[PDB]
């Protein structure tokens, strides 16, 4: 019976130590708050949005503010390509004469960090060059942030508070936000290459002390009215050009160029200003067009569930064309900075992908009605469902039965000393499609390897000038756009498809049988996640919904690392031009044991050693922190609650009848975690022990030998 | 009533008995008439002896008072095993048998309460209580 | 950068650090 | 656990006969030769093993460290104050653990007793 | 406490009742014949969850069911 | 040269293959006498890597740059031995034991004790699913075409809404 | 002259201060 | 223990291939499989994967072969036993072979 906590009312009469844990895991749940109303719920919502867009903004901020004050970017700009950017100076007490030694890198004097995220690439293409523009952003990102926390209170004082129907209105949001979230922006975006950033890369100074004074093209906005667009299109930058100076500049403000700038490896300023350009209109004609409407309105957890559906699939877009595009200068070459990117982002992508699902099942659980929802499209996946699964069952079996078996065929054979016997099955389709899109290496002949098709000529109107900036890179293979492709490629691609096919299987399945089964047809009645349904009817353990996304997080990072582990070592070869390795040494698993495995942690595992350390101790630490703190994870996931409540028993017997402790109490009974919780705890370990291994790994292999 | 103070058998040890958590709030007392000078397994630990008696032990949890009654039915056919709850530092004494029978013995008088006139089939999504302090099982 | 331009980084960071002292009480509220 | 070392006269003696059991003394000096027994040898390990021992300076920084763990048990001293006595909520027995009754005192009679003690075994190893 | 709730597809058979380690339960007279009998729960403050009850009952589709609630010192079994 | 691959003949890497084997098993066989039990085993283990390179020059195969024979399957008919030949031969036998369990247990489900004999299995139908198992691909279609290789969903399990 | 101060407040001091807080609104009661 | 010992050591086991060492290789392999093949069942639990076999049967019941054996998952403590014995399958075979491989060869 005490106040804590607040929102649950149930918890705050526990006089145990759950209540703690508990008050924690069912602060942020809404939905279960005590007397709580709709009108209430979204407005606080909206609030609560605003506390996460400060904290973005304090981000970005925190990562303009330490760089300006402590990195090198006013270095790094003169020749980015040698310095190693520096993420923020490194003040921990614990250190040691010889950890300084070692940390003081860079080319400083104090310890910092060689940064990683590539913000030095990203700022220095949207034209910043000195550290002063830096730090104009971070002080601007602190009034946004304060201006945001405003708003939100704002919004939630007596006279501001909106009304249920503004939060509810779903086609005036679409409209709004593709007119002015997606419309304005991108288009400005435009205008912010046009009048900033072209001009620094050029050698042309444009700050806020003139940016009204100089105009980005010589006699803009006159052929704008007058319909004369083609003047834009004057004279680009020479293959001679030497970006961010006037050696070979141009001064075209929009172009259709194509494939990569020869110097940074990277897409031209004036195209990325173009396709934005472009983008922004399609989405402004689209915001002014404004049953089951009336389903994904009332459900908070649908919208989230598609928004997360959607947020997953861009997020994987975002990893996959971003090492193939490079859009940023000299990104493409720093591949520390190349390897980081694509495999966080990647693995964002499957969490909320991951979670999307997860929230579908909670939306069947507390928002699906049946008798609102029939006859309808929703309702008739429930009709065939025992249908759905049983089919994606087969595929999942089929796969891994095959694809783990011609690994398996290979690495015996080659361990016989007879490796002509391995299977190895090239990916024809695969082929076909690259040099479907102009890859003439495959040989296939055909669609743009066809120099007489109207594909590549078109006809229609003279259009196709991305072709031949395009197909110069396509030939080429000095980047990685459309990499070359063998067995191994073949493998591993069907193996992510198994990947693919076993998480979607598990996610699907668990919010389709979030509301029953036969061996338990009232499962909606206890709410999403609770332990079990006790020993009878054979067993219960993992039964509810909950427990399938927590098998499902499993295998998505099997399936995310999978991907990750073949983007890491294909890319390995190519950055060392020996791309030969990897081709014959993938098709088998001992390969990616021998030279995956055990060949790139040679150095990070020598960080330190009893002989002195490098600047590797960090990350030699760290990998050693993750595998601990992985293992954490396996002791909540096999021993159960039982074992830990009767061991605790004996604790707390021994502590009340020993003298000089005895005379103090706890204020809440000790109890073992929750089987629910355990489940959960161990996760997060086994999950946060998944990353910080391999982040440890990728980041120090790279490093070391580029 | 529970006539204390009744004979405790001849037991002398269990670190596995009755620490602080009684002398604050709530615990227990079983009491019953054994018809012999045996020897029975306690909860805490195992053994004791059970007297003629007015046998008394007090215990912890209510949980511990069935567990020893239904051994006092099943080695030693002890049916007067009358378990308790105490005084102030307690709650409500002689919570069984409730009803002077016992509870697998049907008695008209009592309460139906819990008692739910659908099935489980016809059970409500909790769309049709959304929002709302109705609980999706109630009546 | 400068040694100044440190202090009125941290100067205005207090103008975030009154509203999320009140925004988190008013959420709580 | 009725036998014997709960149970001896040489235990009765020494228990009962220590400043938390002892009936005579008060919270602020109960406190105190709890504060100066606990404070007095946790200069102990720091002036022997701490980051820098080889040093002026090691017994300087060895006894800088102990009142560093003082200040902050004078917290967790006042936070058993502020958690369990919450209200000032009287139990069964009322001694000086049970209910508070002495406890605004309690956690400073450990701040002159523990720091006093520091500032005490500073100048038997350092200096004399 | 902890919710347990008795539905009418009992078949009067005190299988249930004498199931639970910390008798929540007790059989009631049915007055739809006046010669079945149904399970009631007079003491679900006694009740820890533990769900033996449920595992009792022989009918296809249980008749009592145990819905774990708010914790309390007796639910959540602790001697201390 | 589907992608590029250059044939098992003229691949240049495959032979070298062949010249890389038997001489360690030569350095295997200069050591030992050339009579004993080891040298009739070394030199078998010459001779049944070479008709497997034999096999593969010979059959048109499309080694790599590695100097190792890939598949292709995209099935054309030039390169039908690849895949589809050793792929059909799966799936006619794969049927055969697929309506054994289809046509054993629709009869023995109709006994007694009909769960013993799918723990004594009965020599007699089994060895009759042998030979029904024989006439898979063709038994099917009038099942299928009258219906009785599916039901109605009103017949079949099927989980709560 | 900046870390040296700051991080030994916003890694210790802060903590002991904000889990003081929060060792106060956990276990305290209407 | 794992550069000087682990990291050092592994290397005979993994060079193995094409060598009369190589079964070695191959349950050093064989047994780092059978390890995490252990905790589809540990980690999990039952109640899962006997919804699972509903969408199981139903392929076989709506193809009319459902078995009289009704195909069912396996009790919670099998799932602990079969989990734990192929846990202890691993890790002993693995160290079997890589104490195998590495003190043939240097020792
Ligand atoms: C929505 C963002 C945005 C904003 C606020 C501006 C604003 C401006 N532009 Mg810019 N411009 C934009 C988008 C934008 N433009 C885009 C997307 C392009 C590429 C097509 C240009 C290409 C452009 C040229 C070539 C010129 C301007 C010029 C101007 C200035 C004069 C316009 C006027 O008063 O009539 C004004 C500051 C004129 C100027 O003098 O720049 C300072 C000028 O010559 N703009
Ligand atoms: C032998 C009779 C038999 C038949 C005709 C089927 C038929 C089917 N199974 Mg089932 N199944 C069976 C037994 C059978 N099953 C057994 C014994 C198991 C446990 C290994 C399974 C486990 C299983 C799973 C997990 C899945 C199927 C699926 C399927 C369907 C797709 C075809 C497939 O890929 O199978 C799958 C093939 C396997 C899993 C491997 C082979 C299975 C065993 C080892 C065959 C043993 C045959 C036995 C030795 C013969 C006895 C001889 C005697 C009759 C004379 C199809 C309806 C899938 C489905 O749902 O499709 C929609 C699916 O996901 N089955
Ligand atoms: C290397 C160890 C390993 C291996 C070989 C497998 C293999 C498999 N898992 Mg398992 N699994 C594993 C670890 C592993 N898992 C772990 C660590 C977890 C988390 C506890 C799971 C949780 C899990 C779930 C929830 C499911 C599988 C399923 C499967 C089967 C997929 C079908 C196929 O690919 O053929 C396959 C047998 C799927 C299955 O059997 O569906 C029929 C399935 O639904 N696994
Ligand atoms: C059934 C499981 C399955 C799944 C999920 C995938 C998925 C994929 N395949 Mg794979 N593939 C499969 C089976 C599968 N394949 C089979 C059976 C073969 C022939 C051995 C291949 C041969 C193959 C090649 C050569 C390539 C892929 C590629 C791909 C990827 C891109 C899509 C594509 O090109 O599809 C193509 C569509 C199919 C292959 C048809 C779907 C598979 C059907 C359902 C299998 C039925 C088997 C059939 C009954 C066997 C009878 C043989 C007889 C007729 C002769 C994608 C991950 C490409 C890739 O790696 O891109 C990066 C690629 O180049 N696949
Ligand atoms: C299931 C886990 C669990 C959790 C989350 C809690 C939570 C709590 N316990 Mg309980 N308790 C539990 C089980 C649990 N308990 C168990 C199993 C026992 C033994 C039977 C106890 C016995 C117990 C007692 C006697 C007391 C608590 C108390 C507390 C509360 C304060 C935290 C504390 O005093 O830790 C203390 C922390 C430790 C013991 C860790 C050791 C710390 C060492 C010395 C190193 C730290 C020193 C270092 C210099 C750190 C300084 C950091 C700074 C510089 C930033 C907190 C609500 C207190 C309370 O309820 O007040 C009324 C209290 O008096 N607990
Ligand atoms: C658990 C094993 C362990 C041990 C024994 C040590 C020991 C030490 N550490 Mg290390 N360390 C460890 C693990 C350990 N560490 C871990 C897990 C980490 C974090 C990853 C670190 C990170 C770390 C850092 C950064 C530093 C140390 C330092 C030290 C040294 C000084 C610490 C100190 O003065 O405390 C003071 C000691 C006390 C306050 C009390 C000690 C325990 C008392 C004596 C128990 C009394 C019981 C009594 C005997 C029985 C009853 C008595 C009876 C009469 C009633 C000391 C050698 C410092 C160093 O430089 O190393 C040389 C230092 O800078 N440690
Ligand atoms: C928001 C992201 C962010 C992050 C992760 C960091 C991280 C760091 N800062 Mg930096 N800092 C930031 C923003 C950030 N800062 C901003 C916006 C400013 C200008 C106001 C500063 C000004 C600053 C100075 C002067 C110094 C640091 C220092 C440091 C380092 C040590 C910790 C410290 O003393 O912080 C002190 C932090 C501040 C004085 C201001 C922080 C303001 C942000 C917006 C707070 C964000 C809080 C975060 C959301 C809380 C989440 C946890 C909580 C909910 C439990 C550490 C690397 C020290 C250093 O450089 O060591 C090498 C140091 O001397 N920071
Ligand atoms: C993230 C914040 C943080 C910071 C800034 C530090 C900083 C320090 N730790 Mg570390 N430590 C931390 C987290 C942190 N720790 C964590 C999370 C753990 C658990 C893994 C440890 C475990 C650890 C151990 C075992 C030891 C340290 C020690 C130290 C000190 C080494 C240098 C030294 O004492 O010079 C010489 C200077 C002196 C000896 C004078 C000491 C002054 C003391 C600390 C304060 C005196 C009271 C002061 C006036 C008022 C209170 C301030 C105080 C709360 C900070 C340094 C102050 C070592 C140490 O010396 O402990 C005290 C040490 O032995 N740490
Ligand atoms: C041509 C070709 C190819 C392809 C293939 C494919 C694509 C296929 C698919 C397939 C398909 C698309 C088909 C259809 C199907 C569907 C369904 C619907 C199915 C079902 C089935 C069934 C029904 C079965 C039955 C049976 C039998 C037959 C026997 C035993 C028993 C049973 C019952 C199982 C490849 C490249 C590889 C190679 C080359 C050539
Ligand atoms: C996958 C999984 C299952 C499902 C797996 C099962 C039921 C085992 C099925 C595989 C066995 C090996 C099938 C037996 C094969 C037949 C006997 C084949 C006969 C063919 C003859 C030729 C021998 C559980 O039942 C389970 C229970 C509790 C916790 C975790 C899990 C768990 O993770
Ligand atoms: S404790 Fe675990 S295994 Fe036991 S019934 Fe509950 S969920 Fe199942
Ligand atoms: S357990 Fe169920 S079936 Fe048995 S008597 Fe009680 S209500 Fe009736
Ligand atoms: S929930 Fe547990 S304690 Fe309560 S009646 Fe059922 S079996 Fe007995």
């Amino acid at each position: 019976g005490t106040k804590f906590p607040k929102a649950s009312q149930a918890l705050a009469q526990d006089p145990t130590t759950r209540r703690i844990w508990y008050g924690i895991a069912t602060a942020n749940d809404f939905e279960t708050n005590d007397g709580i109303t709709e009108e209430n719920l979204y407005q606080k919502i909206f609030a609560s949005h605003f506390g996460h867009l400060a904290i973005i903004f304090l981000w970005t901020s925190g990562n303009l503010f330490h760089v300006a004050w402590q990195g090198n970017f006013e270095q790094w700009v003169k020749d980015p390509l040698n310095t190693r950017p520096i993420a923020h100076a490194i003040s921990d007490p614990h250190f040691g004469q010889r950890a300084i030694e070692a940390f003081s890198q860079a080319g400083a004097s104090s310890p910092v960090n060689i940064s990683y995220s590539g913000v030095y690439q990203w700022w220095y293409t949207q034209g910043m060059r000195t550290n002063e523009e830096l730090y104009n952003g971070a002080i601007f990102l602190l009034i946004l942030s304060a201006l945001s926390l405003f708003a939100g209170w704002l919004h939630l004082q007596p006279k501001f508070r909106p009304n249920l129907s503004w939060f509810k209105n779903a086609e005036s949001r679409l409209n709004h936000h593709l007119g002015g979230l997606f419309g304005t922006s991108s288009l400005a975006w435009t205008g912010h290459i046009v009048h900033v950033a072209i001009p620094e890369s050029r050698g042309q100074h444009v700050g806020w002390d003139n940016f009204l004074q100089v105009a980005p093209h010589p006699a803009g906005l006159q052929p704008f009215f007058t319909g004369n667009w083609g003047v834009y299109t004057e004279n680009p930058d020479t293959a001679n050009h030497v970006f961010g100076s006037s050696d070979g500049a141009g001064t075209a403000i929009l172009t259709f160029l194509g494939g990569f700038h020869p110097q940074t490896q990277s897409l031209w300023l004036t195209d990325i200003a173009h396709h934005h350009l472009a983008i922004a209109v399609l989405f402004i004609v689209a915001g002014h067009m404004y049953g089951l409407y009336d389903t994904v309105n009332n459900s908070l957890h649908f919208q989230l569930g598609l928004a997360l559906a959607a947020l997953g699939v861009i997020t994987s877009l975002v990893a996959q064309h971003m090492y193939s595009i490079p859009p940023y200068a000299y990104l493409a070459r720093d591949f520390t900075t190349q390897a980081a990117l694509y495999t966080h982002h990647q693995y964002i992508a499957g969490f909320l992908m991951v979670g999307a699902f997860a929230h579908g099942a909670i939306f069947l659980v507390r928002d699906y009605d049946a008798e609102q929802n029939k006859n309808n499209v929703l309702a008739r996946i429930i009709d065939h469902k025992e249908a759905i699964i049983s089919h994606l069952s087969w595929v999942s079996l089929f796969l891994g039965f095959h694809t783990l078996g011609l690994y398996v065929h290979n690495d015996v054979v080659q361990a016989f000393g007879t490796p002509e016997k391995q299977i190895l099955i090239e990916p024809v389709f695969a082929q076909w499609i690259q040099s479907v899109h102009g890859k003439s290496l495959y040989g296939f002949e055909v669609l743009l390897n066809n120099a007489d098709s109207i594909t590549r000529v078109a006809p229609g109107s003279a259009q196709p000038i991305w072709l031949p900036g395009w197909l110069d890179a396509i030939n080429s293979g000095n980047n990685s756009l459309f990499l070359t492709i063998g067995p191994g490629d073949f493998l591993v691609h069907h193996a992510i498809a198994l990947g693919l096919h076993t998480t979607t299987l598990i996610l699907v399945k668990g919010a389709l049988d979030a509301r029953g089964s036969k061996l338990m047809p009232d499962k909606k009645d206890f709410g999403y996640s609770f332990p079990c349904d006790g020993p009878g009817r054979g067993g219960t353990c993992d039964i509810s919904a909950w427990d399938a996304f927590y098998l499902a997080v499993f295998w998505m990072l099997n399936t995310i690392g999978w991907t990750t582990f073949y983007w890491h070592w294909k890319h390995l070869g190519v950055w060392q031009g020996n791309v030969a390795q990897f081709n014959e040494s993938s098709t088998y698993l001992m390969g990616w044991f021998r030279d995956y495995l055990w060949l790139n942690s040679s150095q990070l595992i020598n960080g330190y050693n009893p002989f002195g350390m490098n600047n590797l101790s960090v990350w030699a630490w760290m990998f050693l922190f993750g595998h601990l703190i992985w293992a954490t994870g396996f002791m909540f996931l096999i021993s159960w609650r039982g074992y830990w409540q009767e061991l605790i028993e004996t604790l707390v017997w021994a502590h009340e009848r020993t003298p000089l402790a005895n005379l103090v109490r706890w204020k809440d009974k000790p109890v073992a975690l929750s089987i629910v919780q355990a489940r959960l705890v161990g996760l997060a370990h086994f999950a946060v022990g998944y990353i910080v291994t391999y982040a440890a790994f990728l980041i120090a292999s790279t490093a070391s030998k580029f | 009533t529970l006539n204390l103070n009744a004979p405790t058998p001849i037991f002398g040890g269990s670190t596995g008995g009755l620490l602080r958590k009684a002398e604050v709030e709530e615990f227990y007392s079983i009491t019953w008439t054994g018809k012999s000078e045996t020897v029975f397994e306690l909860p805490t630990g195992g053994a004791a002896i059970m007297r003629a008696g007015e046998n008394l032990l007090r215990l912890a949890r209510k949980e511990q008072c069935i567990a020893l009654g239904a051994q006092l039915k099943d080695k030693f056919k002890i049916t007067d095993y009358k378990i308790y709850r105490v005084y102030p530092s307690g709650e409500v004494q002689f919570l069984h048998p409730k009803d002077g029978v016992f509870p697998e013995k049907v008695n008209p008088g009592r309460v139906a309460v819990g008692s739910n006139k659908r099935r489980i089939g016809q059970n409500p999504d909790p769309a049709k209580l959304k929002f709302k302090g109705q609980e999706t099982f109630d009546s | 950068l400068a040694d100044g331009q440190i202090f009125t980084a941290l100067a205005v960071a207090l103008v975030p650090g009154i509203l999320a002292l009140r925004l988190a009480l008013e959420l709580y509220k | 656990l009725s036998t014997p070392i709960s149970n001896s006269s040489a235990v009765n003696g020494l228990l009962a006969n220590l400043p938390a059991y002892r009936k005579g003394l008060t919270p602020r000096l109960r406190g105190l030769e709890i504060g100066m027994a606990h404070g007095y040898f946790l200069t102990g390990p720091f002036v022997e093993l701490g980051p820098l021992r080889n040093t002026d300076g090691g017994i300087l920084y060895g006894s800088l460290s102990a009142v560093g763990l003082v200040v902050i048990l004078t917290a967790c001293l006042a936070l058993y104050g502020k958690a369990n006595f919450s209200g000032s909520s009287k139990s069964k027995d009322a001694t000086l653990w049970e209910s508070g009754e002495g406890w605004s005192d309690f956690v400073s009679g450990w701040l002159i007793g523990g720091a006093g003690s520091v500032g005490f075994a500073y100048l038997l190893l350092q200096y004399i | 406490a902890h919710t347990v709730k008795i539905y009418d597809t009992c078949i009067g058979c005190t299988q249930c009742v004498r199931a639970c380690p910390t008798d929540v339960l007790e059989m009631v007279p049915w007055d739809g014949c006046r010669a079945n009998q149904i399970a009631s729960a007079p003491r679900t403050e006694d009740c820890v969850g533990c769900k033996r009850c449920e595992s009792a009952c022989p009918t296809d589709f249980l008749s009592i069911r145990v819905y774990l609630g708010a914790e309390t010192t007796r639910s959540m079994g602790l001697g201390y | 040269d589907v992608a590029g691959l250059i044939p098992c003949s003229q691949s240049d890497a495959f032979e070298r293959r062949l010249k890389n084997t038997t001489q360690r098993l030569e350095n295997r066989l200069k050591k030992y006498e050339p009579g004993s039990a080891p040298a009739e085993a070394l030199q078998k283990q010459i001779d049944k890597t070479q008709q497997r390179f034999d096999k593969y020059r010979n059959s048109g195969l499309l080694c790599g740059a590695d100097g190792l024979p890939h598949l292709i399957t995209d099935g054309r008919w030039s390169h039908a031995g690849e895949f589809t030949i050793p792929g059909l031969l799966f799936l006619y036998i794969a049927g055969f034991i697929g309506w054994s369990g289809r046509s054993y247990l629709q009869a023995v489900a109709a006994s007694d004790n009909s769960t013993e004999k799918e723990i004594i299995i009965d020599i007699p139908v089994a060895l009759q699913s042998v030979s029904k198992g024989f006439v898979w691909p063709l038994a099917a279609l009038q099942e299928f075409s009258s219906g009785k290789l599916t039901a109605r969903d009103e017949e079949i399990t099927i989980s709560p809404r | 002259n900046l870390p040296s101060i700051l991080v030994p407040m916003v890694g210790i001091v802060l903590p002991a201060i904000v889990m003081a807080l929060l060792f106060v609104y956990i276990e305290t009661d209407e | 223990w794992l550069r000087d010992f682990l990291w050092a050591q592994a290397s005979q086991v993994i060079q193995s291939y094409g060598s009369a060492l190589s079964a070695y290789g191959l349950m050093f392999l064989g047994a780092h499989f059978i390890w995490a093949f252990s905790l589809m069942f540990l980690f999990s639990g039952r109640g899962y994967w006997q919804e699972l076999i509903e969408s199981i049967v139903w392929a076989h019941n709506k193809l009319k072969f459902a078995p009289s054996i009704q195909p069912r998952a396996l009790s919670i403590t099998q799932g602990r036993a079969v989990g734990v014995a192929h846990y202890l399958l691993g890790g002993i075979a693995t160290t079997w072979s890589f104490f195998h491989a590495r003190i043939i060869s240097v020792g």
